[PDB]
């Protein structure tokens, strides 16, 4: 048709080829949703002003993993949780050394119980059917001799146990575990870790190595 | 009497053949998009399995008249289209294993190395291997007589010479650059495959994903077992009557229709199979 | 607080000393809007393809 | 005590409030309605589907005019389309991928952008330099911004997520106003087609309609039952129609703040996205979270036609200014012009 048409069509080609290479690379840039409770060990996790989501731009064996650290919003989240359905793995910063302490300033509630809230909050949405879990526990070594100290009768009147370390663990292990309502389409990824801990990187590598192996199962056909 | 039944049969085979091939090609261009690498190459299979089912009523015609009145206008193209058919289909099912190997095994890889173009480009590349074959068979047709019985079939142009060793090393070429090189692709992806599948975990569970597992390694042990089951005796049969010397017994022709039946109907419940088994378009159809 | 209650019943307050009138005269006047204007409107009359430039 | 006896005298003073707006309803839209002759059927067959986005498309807006329309989401690209010929003249590049707001000025030469970023993103669109250019960056909100609608070429409102509405200039950046009342989170935004007052729904069920030289709170109503995310006013500025969480709409006026009259089915459990007029007023587009939009009628409340064919929930549609067609976006990045 006239001239100044075609330019247009031309240029709205270029650019549809500019949009198609520059989202071409958005598929590689993997993207993590990492989220968990105030000075709950999240602040140290980054390590390996917008007032809002913290953009943090890594790499391990060439997988560009994006986290979405969420702490400053204050917002309500259940109208903005439904902009993650394209992130692949939900990372969950927790400490285990936040099991008797409540708030530190006031006594209502311990930090522990608001952390299994989230997390069953955050497990049970509809728009994470299919969102594996990348669970972390972290600053053990705090832990170590808070235990010694302190039962869990704090925190939980039901455990009747042993008052040691590994069972410490791993009771908190089967309680968040047990929170999942459906373990069939869902599984919770878990590792322990310290504030001066490596071989974080791997954990959530092998993480996102094995949802993506489910994504290449599912478009493919198989799964 | 008895040719009643089975050309019945091979007729209904034939019918339903195209009815399935047709339906799938019309989803997988109006109704299913076609941006998955493995969408490119069902749709290779229902193409070539289109191509091929058009020979049908052709080999069922020469089995009754025990020849045919087509000349060399068209038993050329369709003797170079049953090689086009048969290099497709092999390198299709060895590219597609390939790629779910890639998918599963390294899969860090398999974003950059499972792009549509890419696909594209191996799709062109194993489409000009099969045309380079087709081509080869176009040019080297040609029909003569049998002084027996002065019936007629268009085969490979090779007259009494010293061509008889270069036929024999063609004929082997062909049969282990289909039958040893993309079947052991094919095997040690799938197996390889599986043996990644055993270290994951969201696969390797106990209450779902534990079968979810074995129905995929059922999905590609059934996939191999129709592919090699139906293909085979074809090659055993060709290649038994290469090396040495075999006459038209009345053994052999009878093995011969009931390995082209073979032959015919592997391709046929190929759509069928990959419409009710492929979950893509079980997840569309709903 | 008490501040945030002063605030919330003064601005209630505010908001309770204004004019309402009768709500059928609403009604009323919305309806002659949407037949005072339903001539200029291509989503109630379909424009022939002379008109329509989504063609 | 006394925080006990201002609680009572908000609570009666409310209710006195309460009696008057009930004693002012003479009548109902209903019996009103119910002589006229009715919509037929709007079979709207799609005309224009933009396809270009690679992710989820959240908000659009149209100009004064058609042919040009803004399109947002979280790809980080938010493209002007030429909406007659299918094509696309700006695909501007966002520094946060998050963004569930935009806007087309009047005048057409800025657009908005925002999101969970909780910054307002404004961008010159016409430059002697040939690119598109962020010219004032505002921020200054604690929460996400959820509807930026542009007042004219140097005023904007942003509806945000620290439950405050807000109206800033372009060339220093600060809120002339804050818009403070709102209990529950914000995330619905409509101005007045005289450019003189706006309607803001929330979390709470509440609609306030709040002046802008001024900045306060002048009405408010509660009808609904849970989070609005969907307003716009009525053509001709006397009333605006609520979409809200809860598979229904409502419509509300200016001069009595009631419920006018309620948009519900039974067929409908879903929740509504976005609610627009068209410049009559006679018919409603209500989005839906059943993959579909569904029409309605403005006075008789009933359903004029459905336009299906959406592979996804939509989130944002816009009746032209003219009349002349809606463009309905969805999470399935496409973008269905209907007419
Ligand atoms: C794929 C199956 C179903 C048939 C299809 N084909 C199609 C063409 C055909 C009908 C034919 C062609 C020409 C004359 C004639 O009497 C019959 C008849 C040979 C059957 N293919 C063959 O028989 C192929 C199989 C084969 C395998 C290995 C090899 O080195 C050469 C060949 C050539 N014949």
């Amino acid at each position: 048709l006239s001239a100044e048409d075609k330019a247009a069509v031309e240029r709205s080609k270029m650019i549809d080829r500019n949009l198609r290479e520059d989202g071409e690379k958005a598929a590689r840039e993997v993207k993590l949703l990492l989220l968990g409770a105030g000075e709950s060990g999240k602040s140290t996790i980054v390590k390996q002003k917008t007032t809002g989501i913290v953009e943090t731009h890594f790499t391990f064996k060439d997988l560009h993993f994006k986290m979405f650290d969420v702490g400053g919003q204050r917002s309500e989240r259940k109208k903005w949780i439904h902009c993650f359905e394209g992130v692949t793995a939900i990372i969950f910063c927790v400490a285990l050394s936040d099991y008797d302490l409540v708030l530190a300033e006031d006594e209502e509630m311990n930090r522990m119980h608001e952390s299994m809230k989230l997390f069953d909050s955050i497990c049970n949405n509809k728009w994470f059917t299919d969102t594996s879990i990348i669970l972390f526990l972290n600053k053990k070594d705090l832990f170590e001799e808070k235990i010694k100290k302190s039962p869990l009768t704090i925190c939980y009147p039901e455990y009747a146990g042993s008052n040691t370390y590994e069972e410490a663990a791993a009771y908190i292990q089967c309680q968040f575990e047990d929170l999942n309502k459906r373990k069939d389409t869902k599984e919770i990824y878990t590792h322990f870790t310290c504030a001066t801990d490596t071989k974080n990187v791997q954990f959530v590598f092998d993480a996102v190595t094995d949802v993506i192996i489910k994504n290449n199962l599912k478009d493919c056909g198989l799964f | 009497a008895i040719p009643v039944i089975i050309t019945a049969v091979y007729s209904v085979v034939f019918v339903v053949g195209l009815v399935g091939n047709s339906l799938v090609m019309f989803v997988i261009i109006r109704y299913t998009k076609m941006k998955t690498a493995t969408n490119i190459y069902i749709f290779n299979l229902a193409l070539a399995d289109a191509l091929v089912t058009t020979t049908m009523p052709f080999q069922s015609t020469v089995y009754l008249m025990n020849s045919w009145p087509f000349g060399d206008v068209l038993c050329k193209i369709v003797i170079s289209i049953d090689y086009y058919n048969m290099f497709t289909s092999i390198f299709t099912l060895t590219m597609m294993s390939v790629d779910r190997y890639i998918a599963v095994c390294h899969p860090v890889k398999a974003l950059d190395f499972r792009t549509p173009l890419k696909a594209k480009i191996i799709n062109i590349c194993i489409w000009l291997l099969s045309s380079s074959v087709g081509i080869s068979a176009i040019v080297l047709g040609g029909t003569k007589v049998r002084e027996d019985v002065d019936v007629i079939e268009c085969s490979l142009q090779f007259p009494d010479d010293d061509y008889s060793w270069w036929d024999l090393f063609m004929k082997i070429c062909v049969f282990i650059f289909a039958f040893v090189i993309p079947v052991l692709i094919i095997i040690v992806c799938y197996t390889l495959m599986i043996l990644r599948l055993k270290s994951v975990r969201l696969l390797s569970g106990s209450r779902e994903k534990d079968r979810n597992l074995r129905r995929i390694t059922r999905l590609v042990l059934v996939v191999v077992a129709v592919f090699v089951v139906c293909w085979t005796p074809i090659h055993i049969f060709i290649l038994v009557e290469a090396l040495g010397s075999t006459s038209h017994s009345t053994a052999a022709l009878s093995s011969y229709y009931f390995c082209i039946a073979l032959g015919y109907t592997n391709s046929s419940l190929n759509p069928i199979l990959y419409a009710f088994l492929d979950e893509n378009f079980k997840r569309c159809f709903r | 607080s008490i501040a945030q209650a002063r605030k919330l019943v003064e601005q209630l307050k505010m908001e309770a000393n204004i004019d309402r009138i009768k709500v059928s005269k609403a009604a009323a006047d919305l309806m002659a809007y949407c037949e005072a204007h339903a001539k200029e409107d291509p989503l109630l009359t379909p424009v022939p393809a002379s008109e329509n430039p989504f063609r | 005590s006394e925080l006990d006896q201002l609680r009572q005298e908000a609570e009666q003073l409310k209710n006195q409030i309460r009696d008057a707006r009930k004693a002012c309803a003479d009548a109902t839209l209903s019996q009103i309605t119910n002589n006229i002759d009715p919509v037929g059927r709007i079979q709207m067959r799609t005309r224009r589907t933009l396809r270009g986005h690679l992710a989820k498309i959240y908000a659009m807006h149209w100009g004064t005019d058609s042919r040009l329309l803004v399109s947002a989401s979280q790809d980080g690209k938010l493209i002007i389309w030429d909406s007659y010929t299918t094509n696309k003249v700006h695909a501007i590049p966002l520094r946060s991928s998050w963004v569930m707001t935009c806007a087309y000025a009047p005048s057409g030469n800025y657009v908005a952008c925002g999101g969970l970023d909780n910054i307002c993103s404004i961008y010159n669109l016409k430059t002697r330099e040939g690119n598109v250019r962020v010219s004032r960056e505002l921020a200054g909100h604690t929460g996400y911004l959820s509807c930026c609608r542009f007042l004219d070429d140097n005023q904007i409102v942003t509806s945000s997520g620290d439950t405050t509405c807000a109206l800033w200039d372009i060339e220093t950046g600060q809120q002339t106003t804050t818009f403070t009342g709102h209990t529950g989170d914000v995330m619905s935004l409509s101005l007045a087609p005289d450019t003189r007052l706006f309607v803001s729904g929330a979390c709470d069920a509440s609609a306030k309609l709040w002046d802008v030289r001024e900045g306060m709170c002048r009405q408010t109503f509660t009808g609904h039952e849970s989070d609005i995310n969907a307003i716009c006013f009525f053509p001709n500025g006397n009333a605006f129609a609520t979409g809200s969480d809860d598979a229904t709409c409502r419509l509300f006026d200016l001069r009595a703040d009631q419920e006018l009259m309620t948009y519900s089915h039974d067929n409908i459990i879903c929740g509504i996205t976005s609610v627009s007029f068209s410049k009559s007023g006679r018919l409603l587009l209500a989005g839906y979270d059943d993959f579909n939009c569904n029409v309605w009628d403005a006075l008789k409340a009933d359903r004029a036609g459905v336009l299906a064919g959406h592979d996804n929930r939509v989130s944002c549609l816009g009746v032209t200014d003219d009349g002349m067609a809606v463009a309905t976006g969805s999470w399935d990045s496409f973008l269905k012009i209907w007419n």
